[PDB]
């Protein structure tokens, strides 16, 4: 926990590699009562689309036109999760070896492939907590890493 | 004193139409299916004319239309209350009608190359219920509908949605999904596919032989098997004693010879001749599929069975080709059909006892594919001592080496393939060999 | 453990096309009529505003018969739905002298007073027709009652959870917003953290309790509200029977502005309010405007 | 020039640009048909014959030096460029019920692109191709466009259109008389509906980066493009590519903000210049549908009369039979005797229909046993690569459920769904079994049936049916030990049991010998490869489907004569050593062998009558395949000083 926020190197061997799918960051909408364009950001998992206009016409008017997705306008970006595992020379004795979890964003996609080691420069980042509500105490959460620059030992 | 309700039926349509060629523009017309039954549920009632009371005043509204789905009146008549949400049902003074539903298959030579056979769900009211029976070809004439569907809900393309306008309203949210799947609705059911000759056939005196010979036109002699089938299609005498034991009275056969006899020419002919037969192979067949399978009604409070190949066959003859490739724990279930005429089913909670009064026929390759004739039978073959006892007739086919039969032979499987069909001449037809039957098995000697 | 989505606009296309009753095409007309509007060879208007804003005055006096001859629609509809229209005339006032002193170099709502010299219903000739109406009325003044504070911002807290949240007013006619009843925070599924510290302390859901919002006074603003009584003239008065009055109530930049014992002309608007009999209101009058016939030095 | 906004598009420009192209189009060069005025033919004749579709090729246009702007803008706004392209043509019709018909375009030859694994998401609606194989299709889904609404205190019923997905219900009643707040209903069953079906691809990418398992991709078919495909076809699809946001359960109105991805379909294609064409046996019902359906998808390829005119001039040629062995594998040293066979399974027997019921059918099946170190494999992944539809399988890799059928949960719709297995796939194609001898007794019960019926028998939890397997059998398999020992009989050289080997038409022994001028012939060939007459591929495709097609033989008395006496000839031999398996005993499927084989020799060189010929060359290569002219017929052994290459 000392190491949230910071940025970072990593040493281990990738395991799984997700395909690339579009994330959405900026969703765009079209008025046809007024002629403008809204623009409502996303930073969750999941997200809730917005019904009525929020323009300043259709704020003021009475009649309020309703909203439509335009894919093309939206903001997208290229997304991919990575699963890393510790190396045999760094197990200590006695112990299994633990995993780690991975993002890329933009032009760095495909470029992890599994079975490879490598180092790979993030940003240490928290994510809200996905497991059972029993045994919740106080506001715990998970990690993940930002990545920002790859190298391969080979 | 109430209303009686009127049905109206058409039937004999110009086209009938296959079930993988029902588009979406015919929707709300009329028009005639076929296919084969596999499933039916039990006669449940249905909410026809309801009578509903009102909360905020207590009047009575009656004879509301129900439409395919739960209505609600959408305004008091009493000029004075303005309740239009508020209301509770009478159910000792509401109107039913019978109500059942019924699964269809697509019959096996309407299957194009490659695929897999379709469903449909068929529904019945008034007095068309309990008139398909599983393992059927029907017809079936009625109109095509659409009902909710909550399972397209992650398939890709845009979906259909509503919504209310709100241009207009005066100010100082209710979207509801539009997803739907085919189904049908049927107003007249049908089940598809003199004594002159039947007395003129009951005369001659070599009406045995001729018999005998109308049996797998197609295959060349082999008479001892000819005759089993008859007799096995003809069948025996049900007995019960003052102790309640049962005398049986069905006849089951096993053909023995290894892949290079035509012994499954035999087991095709009586597929396509019989009334109720049903063929099926030891790899390709699991026991629930032999037996009984249980799944639950999406209706909820029941549950249903579903037939199997014993069960499909029931006072018929079931065919099994590769009788030696059948598992230990089928056997059993073959032996309980024989010995008793009962499946018994305990799964999930359900005990029921289902009837299976069937003729066994059986093909089985001997243990080391060919036949040793210096063994005994028993050493040839790999069923259990329980199955083999309860075997009447075990008919062995081998090979020999004549010249003359060899011409035979050959003249015959080539004149087949050049004449055509224009190579049989039986003494009898299939229709009627049929009535025939069905007239013998009348008989009680 | 996230921060705020955003949401925000740009123009790009002309949409339908306006309906002349539109409220922005309201707004325009008569910022168009402000700027405009011309008597003599003087700009009246403009010059007044900035005038007015030099002396840190918010307000504008409007003769209501200057526009009876630029554009007669906005004015049936004013004499109509005065209701309706005044905020919509008052958001042009702030906008133009928006631009001025940023021109000319924290503006709150501008005041709109209005002035006339036309048609004097007497006091008793009041029915149920002139309601939310626009009335011109003469009269003597016999009591004014102390100033009053009234919030136009306000900022509050949950004594609870501790969740932040503003109120602006902008509608001071009736004698109305209140406080919320409920937390805010749990229909504002905001951050990614703050739907997780919503929940805990074993299994229950936070509940902040039946009314939980406390006023934060040294963050707030306030204005002052009064209380006029208007006397039919004591002279041509029924004989043998008390004169009527009826009550008024002003605001803002009307206060302190008349004395018992003057004569004055009163422009508002006919509303009720609830206070024997199945269904009755009790009639009371928005002070828009008070011309004095004479005052005694 | 007006700009759509957020495009290049000027809607006048292009098509004012289009219509002189549409009336003009230029190009081992003819003067017949390469030098006219092409297109107008295209749009009489279609007008002509009753038709709605227009297919419209791509690069067509990336010469003719005007519309190259419109290629790069059609492959990028294939929204706004399409509806152009039809208002040029319902215009340029009545220029030359053409006043309420609709006309469609459909490119299909958009090409680069490298897989749907390599496009990222600025390819968003945009234009791409698709190659691969058909698994599944979902039943016919209907699409609501029109709505139906009635006043329930009034009876006005009202008519609404879908826009953009969105209906909008109306509040108020529209009779001036009734005016309610909500009193308008839905009637399901008086609405508009139209077709929409899912189907599953796997997709066969040309460059496969390092370490992609196959995956599988959605497709959307709308309208006339229903029942268009079929599971096992292998085609070749264009369309758009889309995204859209799911649903995280189906209470919330709550959506998940990583995408899904799937392909608007424009154009399917079902030919290959370098395939062979469809079964038309098998799917004569198709054919008929589609016509009634006005789904113009072509199944089979166009034969102009010039190229007819070639087929019987090479059909004509004296050493026609050399030359067809001859250019089946092209790049395959190897015996004459064994190509025939390949040859002659292609053409396949006549396919007979009974009309009491009764089917009998023309599938030809070949065993390759034989010593390792030969080119089996190759002649496997030729005939896999040649025929329409096919599956290439191991020995101890495969499973009776893996063969037939299963079931299997979709992970769209979480239900349960039927799905083909690999011999049910290979329907009116070949399949292809490697190591045949090194497959368990329990898989190789299932091929029982399909060698004898052409069907299977299903009797599981769900399904109790009979499916079509109409398939040829191809199968190699290794002798025990090291080599072949000519010392020793061939049923005690292969681990099968002998009643299987006679199921099979054609058994080849591919024997190995050591002789100098066929060892100096082989290694000049194989180098000659690696340096920088025969038909070429499309020729000799084109003419196997012009005879499978067309010709059907039929057999003449003079023919049964010489059957008959060749198999009471062949059972008369070894009738002595038939209790010792020495050699593999004759029976009656050895008869239909012979005369399928007839058949297929007559349908090669589009005859109709099956001669003396015929049946000499049929028992000739008989005999030839299984090694006859050098067997003694008392111990089995085979002399290898007799084996000539
Ligand atoms: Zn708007
Ligand atoms: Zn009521
Ligand atoms: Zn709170
Ligand atoms: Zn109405």
């Amino acid at each position: 926990g000392d190491f949230l926020g910071q940025l970072i190197t990593v040493r281990g061997i990738i395991t799984r590699v997700s395909d690339v799918k579009p994330a959405v960051e900026v969703i765009a909408y079209t008025c046809d009562q007024c002629g403008y364009e809204v623009f409502q950001e996303v930073n969750s998992r999941t997200f809730t689309p917005l019904s009525e206009c929020t323009s300043e016409e259709c704020s003021q008017n009475q009649t309020k036109g309703q909203l439509f997705m335009s894919t093309r306008a939206s903001k997208f970006s290229a997304f991919q999760e990575c699963k890393i595992q510790e190396l045999s020379q760094q197990v200590p004795v006695g112990h299994i070896p633990r995993s780690l979890n991975i993002h890329v964003n933009g032009t760095l996609v495909r470029s992890l492939s599994p079975g490879d080691i490598v180092d790979v420069t993030g940003i240490f980042l928290p994510a809200p907590y996905t497991g059972f509500k029993a045994l919740k105490a106080g506001l715990l959460t998970e990690t993940y890493l930002e990545a920002q620059f790859v190298r391969q030992h080979k | 004193q109430t209303e009686r309700v009127f049905q109206i039926s058409f039937f004999n349509l110009p086209t009938v139409h296959r079930i993988r060629d029902i588009r979406s523009e015919k929707i709300g017309s009329l028009l005639s299916i076929s296919g084969t039954v596999t499933r039916t549920s039990e006669v449940r009632p249905e909410l026809y004319k309801a009578s509903f009371t009102c909360d905020m005043c207590r009047a009575i509204v009656d004879n509301v239309e129900q439409s395919f789905k739960y209505t609600e009146p959408t305004f008091c008549p009493n000029p004075s209350c303005e309740n239009r949400a508020f209301w509770t049902l009478n159910v000792t003074r509401s109107r039913f009608l019978d109500w059942q539903k019924v699964r269809i298959q697509e019959n096996a030579n309407e299957i194009p190359t490659g695929s897999m056979p379709r469903t449909l769900d068929v529904i019945l009211r008034g007095d068309s219920v309990e008139r398909a029976k599983p393992g059927d070809r029907c017809k079936f004439t009625g109109v095509e509908i659409v009902v909710p569907d909550v399972t397209q809900l992650g398939l890709p393309g845009v979906k259909p949605s509503s919504t209310l306008d709100t241009r207009g309203i005066s100010k100082t949210l209710g979207v509801r999904d539009l997803t739907y799947k085919i189904s049908f609705l049927a107003c007249h059911v049908i089940s598809i596919g003199e004594i002159n000759e039947l007395k003129e056939m009951v005369k001659d005196e070599h009406i045995y032989d001729k018999l005998v010979r109308s049996i797998a036109p197609a295959v060349f002699g082999h008479e001892a098997v000819k005759k089993g089938i008859l007799l096995q299609m003809l069948g025996g005498v049900h007995k019960s004693t003052v102790e309640g034991i049962k005398l049986r009275g069905d006849i089951n056969i096993c053909v023995v010879g290894d892949p290079s006899t035509s012994k499954s020419q035999f087991l095709k002919y009586v597929v396509g001749f019989a009334p109720r037969s049903v063929y099926t192979s030891g790899k390709a067949s699991s026991a629930a599929g032999l037996t009984a399978a249980v799944v639950r009604d999406e209706e909820g409070g029941d549950y249903t069975i579903e037939a199997g190949a014993l069960m499909l066959a029931d006072n018929g003859i079931c065919c099994i080709d590769e009788f030696d490739k059948m598992d230990i724990s089928d056997q059993v279930a073959i032996h309980e059909a024989m010995e008793q005429q009962t499946i018994s089913i305990a799964k999930a909670g359900i005990h029921a006892t289902l009837n299976a009064r069937t003729s066994i026929l059986a093909a089985a390759n001997p243990v080391g594919g060919r036949y040793n004739r210096k063994l005994s039978l028993r050493g040839n073959l790999n069923m259990t001592a329980p199955i083999m006892s309860r075997f009447d007739l075990f008919f062995v086919i081998l090979d020999d080496c004549n010249e003359k039969i060899d011409t035979e032979l050959a003249s015959h499987i080539v004149d087949l393939h050049m004449k055509r069909d224009e190579a049989i001449e039986p003494p009898f037809s299939a229709e009627q060999l049929r009535r025939y039957i069905k007239y013998a098995r009348t008989f009680k000697p | 453990s996230f921060d705020r989505p955003e949401i925000y606009s740009a123009p790009v296309l002309q949409g339908e096309s306006p309906n002349d009753d539109d409220n922005t095409e309201i707004i325009k007309s008569f910022k168009n009529f402000i700027l405009e509007f011309r008597l003599d060879s003087q700009f009246i208007y403009r010059d007044q505003l900035r005038n007015n804003i030099l002396v840190k005055n918010y307000s504008l006096t409007v003769n209501m018969e200057h526009l009876i001859g630029y554009n007669e629609d906005i004015y049936k509809k004013l004499s109509d739905e005065p209701s309706d229209i005044i905020p919509l005339f008052e958001t042009a006032i702030t906008q133009v002298a928006k631009r001025i002193s940023i021109l000319s170099r924290s503006l709150p709502t501008f005041q709109l007073i209005l002035n006339s010299n036309a048609n004097q219903i007497p006091l008793r000739d009041l029915d149920s027709e002139h309601v939310s109406k626009i009335v011109r009325l003469s009269g003597i003044i016999i009591s004014t009652s102390v100033l009053s504070s009234r919030a136009t911002y306000l900022s509050i807290m949950c004594r609870n959870c501790r969740h932040t949240t503003s109120i602006t007013i902008n509608n001071f006619n009736s004698i109305t917003v209140s406080l919320p009843r409920s937390c805010l925070s749990t229909i504002e599924s905001e951050s990614s953290m703050a739907n997780e510290s919503n929940i805990g302390d074993e299994s229950t859901k936070k509940n902040c309790g039946p009314d939980p919002y406390i006023i934060i006074h040294e963050s707030s603003k306030f204005i002052d509200q009064q209380f006029l009584k208007l006397q039919e003239i004591p002279e041509l008065v029924p004989v043998g029977e008390m004169p009527r009055n009826l009550t008024m109530t002003c605001d803002r930049y009307l206060t302190n502005k008349v004395i018992p014992g003057t004569r004055v002309t009163i422009v508002g608007i006919y509303s009720i309010y609830n206070s024997s009999g199945v269904a009755i209101r009790t009639p009371y009058i928005k002070i828009l405007g008070i011309q004095s016939d004479v005052e005694t030095s | 020039l007006r700009i759509i906004w957020g495009t290049n598009v000027s809607i006048q420009e292009c098509t004012t640009n289009f219509r002189n192209f549409l009336m003009s189009f230029k190009y081992f060069i003819n003067n017949t048909t390469d030098e006219e005025l092409y297109y107008i033919k295209q749009l009489n004749e279609m007008r002509e014959l009753g038709t709605s579709n227009l297919n419209l090729d791509a690069r067509n246009l990336l010469a003719y030096k005007q519309t190259e702007d419109l290629y790069h803008q059609l492959l990028n706004y294939p929204q706004e460029v399409i509806s152009i392209m039809d208002q040029t043509i319902k215009d340029c019709m009545v220029s030359l019920e053409i006043e309420t018909k609709f006309y469609k375009v459909r490119p299909y030859n958009v090409g680069s692109c490298k897989g749907m694994r390599e496009l990222n998401p600025n390819d968003i609606d945009k234009l791409i191709n698709l190659k691969g194989l058909v698994l599944r299709s979902t039943p016919v889904i209907p699409d609501m466009k029109v709505a139906f609404f009635k006043c329930n205190v009034c009876d006005h019923t009202m008519a609404v259109e879908i826009d953009r997905g969105v209906i909008q219900e109306p509040a108020r009643c529209e009779r001036i008389d009734c005016n309610e707040p909500n009193s308008m209903s839905l009637i399901h069953n008086r609405c508009s509906f139209a077709d929409k079906q899912v189907i599953k691809l796997q997709e066969t990418p040309d460059f496969v980066p390092d370490g992609q398992t196959p995956h599988s991709i959605s497709l959307c078919v709308y309208d006339e493009l229903v029942d268009s495909c079929r599971a096992g076809d292998r085609i070749e699809v264009t369309g758009t590519f889309r995204s859209i946001p799911i649903r995280a359960n189906s209470r919330q109105r709550v959506l998940k903000s990583l995408y899904k991805t799937y392909v608007d379909v424009v154009h399917v294609k079902k030919v290959s210049d370098k395939r062979l064409d469809v079964d038309t046996s098998t799917i004569e019902q198709e054919l008929m549908q589609n016509k009634v359906d006005h789904n113009e998808v072509e199944e089979v390829r166009q034969i102009t009369d010039q190229d007819l005119a070639k087929i019987r001039e090479v059909a004509a040629r004296e050493d026609l039979y050399s030359l067809l062995a001859r250019s089946i594998a092209p790049s395959i040293y190897e015996l004459e005797d064994v190509k025939k066979g390949i040859l002659l399974q292609l053409f396949g027997g006549t396919n007979k229909t009974f009309t009491k019921g009764g089917r009998y059918r023309g599938d030809i099946n070949i065993l390759l046993c034989g010593d390792p170190s030969t080119s089996k494999s190759q002649i496997l992944q030729y005939v896999h690569k040649i025929t329409p539809r096919g599956v290439y399988t191991s020995g101890k890799g495969s499973s009776a459920v893996g063969l037939t059928a299963y079931i299997t949960r979709d992970v769209d719709t979480k239900q349960l769904v039927l799905e083909s297995g690999a011999l049910v796939l290979s329907d009116g194609g070949v399949c292809c079994i490697d190591e045949f001898d090194k497959m368990s007794d329990s898989t190789r019960s299932v091929l029982h049936e399909v060698m004898e019926q052409q069907t299977i028998s299903i009797a599981k939890a769900g399904i109790i049916t009979t499916l079509n397997a109409r398939s040829s059998i191809l199968a190699s398999a290794n002798p025990i030990g090291s080599r072949y020992n000519p010392n020793l009989p061939v049923t005690e050289n292969i681990d099968l049991p002998p009643p299987l080997l006679s199921r099979f038409d054609l058994v080849y022994l591919v024997l190995d010998k050591v002789d100098e001028k066929n060892d100096r012939e082989l290694a000049k060939h194989l180098t000659n490869l690696y340096l920088e007459d025969v038909l070429p591929v499309e020729f000799l495709t084109m003419y196997i489907s012009y005879a499978k097609e067309h010709i059907h033989p039929i057999i003449t008395e003079a023919a049964k004569t010489e059957l008959v006496r060749a198999y009471v000839g062949m059972r008369k031999m070894g009738d002595d050593s038939r209790s010792d398996e020495k050699r593999i005993t004759a029976t009656t499927r050895q008869l239909e062998s012979m005369i399928r084989l007839a058949e297929a020799h007559a349908k090669m060189k589009l005859k109709n009558v099956v001669e003396l010929e015929d049946v000499q060359e049929a028992v000739r290569l008989i005999r030839s395949a299984i090694k006859d002219y050098a067997t003694d017929p008392k111990t089995g052994k085979i002399d290898m000083n007799l084996v000539q290459t």
